RNA sequence: AGACCUGAGUGUGGCAGGACCACCCGCUAAACUUAAGCAUAUUACUCAGCGGAGGAAAAGAAAACAACCGUGAUUCUCUCAGUCAGCGGCGAGCGAAGAGGGAUUCAACUCGUUGCCGAAUCGGGUCUUAUAUGACCUCGAACUGUGGCA
RNA sequence: AACCCUUCAUGUGAGUAUUGAGCCAAAGAAGGUGUCAGCCCAUUACAGCCACGGAGCCUACGCGCCUCCUCAAGAGAGUAGCACUGUUUGGGAAUGCAGUGUCAAGCCGGCAGGUAUUUGUCUGCCAAGGUUAAAUAUAGAGUAGGAAGACCGAUAGCGAACAAGUAGCGUGAGCGAAAGUUUGAAAAGUACUUUGGAAAGAGAGUGACAUAGAACCUGAAA
RNA sequence: AUUUCGUGCCAACGGCACUCGUACACGAGUUGUUCGGUCACUGAGCACAACGUUACACCGUUUUGUUAGGAAAG
RNA sequence: AACGUGUCGCGAUGGAUGACUUGGCUUCCUAUUUCGUUGAAGAACGCAGCAAAGUGCGAUAAGUGGUAUCAAUUGCAGAAUCAUUGCCCAAUCUUUGAACGCAAACGGCGCAUGGGAGAAGCUCGAGCCAUCCCCGUGCAUGCCACAUUUCUCAGUGUCG
């Protein structure tokens, strides 16, 4: 068994090795499998699939986490995979930006500031 | 002997499954589906069969990304 | 014959494997409703074809 | 004034001004046990009229 | 509004020894040459169908 | 998938051994079957003994 | 908050509750004794609890709570069991709503909750 | 040899197609039926066919009504009105608008043109915690006119 | 307790039922539990309490600092109009539009004013470029929730209360069912003896009931 | 499209019969440098690109040496 | 006599009726409300200890990760806050399909680039590894902007 707080501060290639040992001893229960085998042996092959899930996880997240951090500048913003980049819907991603829609021309800031909103009441 | 004894000289077969939709419907010697109308990007869509239309439209399937997408949408995309 | 695609050589042998009997351990299960399996085929009665 | 008598089951509340006749003839047939209220008793007089007076 | 109406029904006509009702088509379903769309029909639309005007 | 190059590299690395020749099939029910005859050096049935047979 | 002017809507949200909701739904009263010492009128049950059964059958019986059945809405005690043709001795079912506690399993968490719905 | 005009190839960054289609927008477009027959008429500017969006769409700021003691963008509702308006083998049938009471409403703006200026504009690169309505550079686009003031 | 008499037997499931005492109610609310439950269980509230929250939306146009910014002319041309043809409209000597031909005015301008033409007044507007919330639709759509009904009640209501657009049918476009597992509170789902190759029969046993024995509530007619 | 093989089995099915079975159940079986196909040819023919038409491509042309008002050779 | 007929008690055949109802139908309301080249909708093939259909999922395959709660899941096994349960941020996501390197009743065939394995051979068990083989990425058409340190061209077009 593993334990995912474990796995976090291991490198990869201590992972690595992780993961070739517990596919090995996958295979071997795969072959008692044809054999007669026995409850208690029949058990522990859904461990070890979980152990195996359990070391990609960290291992794919370690990557991705790498990659963010060495396109973390604006010199590139357009060499970063549309993988690593922020998915919305289609429509979302072309519909207008915040600084693009609120655009206004000289005239329209000149009468907006001399002609503001009042609340007044009355009587 | 246009009966019992003509159904002996059925011999090839004019349709084969096709590769888009199934169903068995893919004209072999035109190349192209009856049901589906593959090869055009296109598919058959008819108003005078609405029994037809339901049984193919988004729902009848698995739908493997729209649950995805519907549930981020309820949850204004959050994110980290 | 002889010939047939391996897209088709594939589907026949899923077929194959549908064509068996309900596992006895399901008929005890909590609030279980199957007996046997309605969906069996036999070569000469429906022919599926393909 | 309701909170108290609410929860009392088979106890109808009402109010003087848009009273309901479904409630003051239950089926059709006049004639129910009504409890008044001196305040809305007094108020009779000027939600109905009286002969003679609008 | 489509109640006991969505099927593709049409009557036999005369000369085949049964009555002139509309019957459903196809085959292998026991569904198939059964009585339709008439209110004495098993499976059909009622008479005068409730609106809600 | 596999072919016949890329099983031969495999029982190597595996099983530590020298073969000869591969024939494979692909069953009925879809799976693919592969009989591997290993050098005269190597014994069939102390590796089979190895494996747990 | 199952109960609802829908009949049909209440019994629908009953019958596919999930688990974590059936444990909610399968409580029982707590005794006279544990009442007056904790000062909270009911508890769900859990294994390894102390129960005497006050409807059916078995009235006045007493036993440690075996398992919680959630899947058939019923609870298995200990020497409330019925014999089978073959001599084998096999649990009997009973709703916790027919049970009071007399013993129950003390825990951090346990006491956590009895401090939450402690009405003083 | 070098410009300008017109036109190619490659590279860098982007977009279109397909689905859904109840409601909405644009086109195309019947016959059964009624007229106790039937051809104009009716069903109907409907069904079927093709194209295109949204959370609503479309409409919308007078080349508008009226003829009064005058109203004041659009949309929708009651009513005007099955109309002593009108169309029609004047047959069967069909058929609206202004006004009036309301829902909503701080609802309105600006390109071109005219007059005064004439790159003050745009793209790209760098700097300021910043792909700033900022600054600097730019034989890059733009004078066959981008922008700013009345 | 079944033609009549005698002996010997065997037979009543679970209290939400009845009676007598109480108690709560700002809660009497309708679901579950072996029979009809305010007090066996879950629910029923703020006249509330906790943790999370990366974008967005709202709040002295929320609140500081730096940076920036601000305080005489003309008016849309293959356009409008006109002729012919077609369609459309309640629009009738021609309501809107389309095709082709022809094709303007702005020095007493142009369009509209529901009977055609020429002439003169009066009234209201200023086409041939663009954007725009709210009140409106959802007449076989979606994604999450809610509220219900003088509706149907398994040949009804959606085709589908069930492994239903499934099984099955057709070369194909397409067509398309039947079927409540409703035994019992609980499987306690009949150990064991005997006949039989087996299926089963005769006894025994569980259960309040087995004429509740497994497509098992009730069990009509032909 | 597993009807092939072995072992078992006789409820239903093979319009009579079954101890038999292409029935039912549980397990097995199909091995290629040279065999057939693709790799790797043209034919009767088809119709992507390009162009044209159509209110609308879901239309037309596309082998008589051969696409396209046509700058298609990397 | 038999057959046949009629009435009553009991038993078959058949599945009506009643009582039940997690289903349908109809009306109303509320939202941080509306898919896709960042590869959709649909279609195929697979995944459980025993697993045919259905459900969930995708070689990390009846699930990995985060979060709240805590003792279950159950037919038989089997393990003993960490499971299960509800919700959700981080991931994986086979072959196809608008399907887009070229084709297709083919699990087929390329070009460019980066890796991997390698039982010949070479050099000193190790390192290089030819032929063969496997894997990742790019390569459709059309249209828009740019070549920012301003790419390469063509024309008996106009000039010089
Ligand atoms: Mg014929
Ligand atoms: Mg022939
Ligand atoms: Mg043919
Ligand atoms: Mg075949
Ligand atoms: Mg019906
Ligand atoms: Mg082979
Ligand atoms: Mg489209
Ligand atoms: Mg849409
Ligand atoms: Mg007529
Ligand atoms: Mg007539
Ligand atoms: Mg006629
Ligand atoms: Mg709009
Ligand atoms: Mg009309
Ligand atoms: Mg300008
Ligand atoms: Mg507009
Ligand atoms: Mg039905
Ligand atoms: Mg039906
Ligand atoms: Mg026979
Ligand atoms: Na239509
Ligand atoms: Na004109
Ligand atoms: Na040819």
């Amino acid at each position: 068994i593993v334990k995912i707080r474990d796995l976090k501060e291991k490198g990869k290639d201590d992972l690595l090795k992780q993961l070739s040992e517990f596919k090995k001893e996958l295979s071997q229960l795969r072959v008692s499998q044809q054999m007669n085998v026995g409850a208690a042996r029949l058990g522990r092959i859904r461990t070890i699939r979980k152990g195996i899930a359990r070391i990609m996880t960290v291992l794919n997240k370690n990557e991705r986490e790498n990659l963010r951090k060495f396109y973390s500048d604006k010199k590139l913003r357009s060499a970063k995979p549309k993988t690593l980049r922020a998915k919305l819907t289609h429509r979302r991603r072309l519909a207008l930006k915040a600084n693009e829609k609120n655009r206004k021309t000289r005239r329209q800031l000149r009468m907006a500031h001399k002609f503001p909103r009042r609340i007044y009441a009355v009587k | 002997t246009k009966g019992t004894t003509s159904m002996g000289q059925r011999h090839g077969r004019t349709h084969i499954l096709c590769r888009r939709c199934g169903r068995n419907a893919y004209h072999v010697q035109w190349e192209r589906c009856a049901a589906c109308a593959y090869p055009r990007a296109q598919r058959r869509r008819y108003n005078w069969s609405v029994k037809a239309i339901k049984r193919r439209r988004t729902g009848t399937g698995r739908c493997r990304y729209l649950k995805v997408v519907h549930r981020r949408i309820r949850n204004h995309f959050k994110t980290d | 014959g002889r010939f047939k695609p391996l897209a088709i050589k594939k589907k026949y042998a899923k077929k194959l494997k549908q064509n068996r009997p309900v596992p006895y351990w399901i008929r005890l299960r909590t609030g279980n409703r199957i007996k046997w399996n309605e969906k069996r085929r036999h070569w000469r009665r429906t022919k599926l074809h393909y | 004034g309701t909170r108290a008598f609410r929860n009392i089951f088979g106890l109808d509340l009402a109010n003087v001004n848009s009273l309901n006749l479904l409630h003051l003839a239950p089926g059709g047939h006049v004639g129910r046990f009504i409890i008044w209220t001196k305040s809305a008793f007094e108020k009779l007089d000027k939600i109905f009229g009286t002969f003679t007076e609008p | 509004r489509l109640s006991g109406m969505k099927h593709s029904a049409e009557s036999w006509g005369t000369g085949r020894a049964v009555a002139r009702i509309p019957r459903i088509h196809g085959g292998g379903t026991s569904m198939s040459g059964a009585g339709a769309f008439g209110n004495m029909c098993r499976g059909g639309r009622m008479f005068a169908p409730t609106k809600i005007f | 998938r596999a072919n016949k190059t890329e099983i031969k590299k495999a029982i190597r690395k595996l099983y530590q051994v020298k073969t000869v020749k591969v024939n494979t099939l692909i069953r009925p029910d879809g799976l693919k079957k592969a009989y591997i005859r290993l050098s005269a050096s190597y014994d069939a049935l102390d590796t089979a003994n190895k494996m747990g047979l | 908050g199952i109960k609802c002017r829908n009949r049909r809507k209440a019994r629908r949200a009953h019958f596919q509750a999930p688990s974590h909701v059936r444990r909610i739904l399968m409580s029982a009263p707590l005794s006279k004794e544990l009442r007056a010492k904790y000062n909270v009128r009911s508890m769900p049950v859990r294994k390894d609890d102390e129960v005497r059964v006050k409807r059916g059958k078995f009235k006045g019986r007493e036993g440690r709570v075996t398992a919680c059945y959630r899947l058939k809405w019923v609870i298995h005690i200990d020497k409330v069991s019925c014999e089978k043709a073959n001599g084998t001795t096999v649990p009997v079912g009973v709703h916790t709503s027919n049970v009071e506690i007399t013993k129950l399993k003390l825990n951090t968490r346990r006491k956590a909750i009895l401090e939450r719905k402690d009405r003083s």
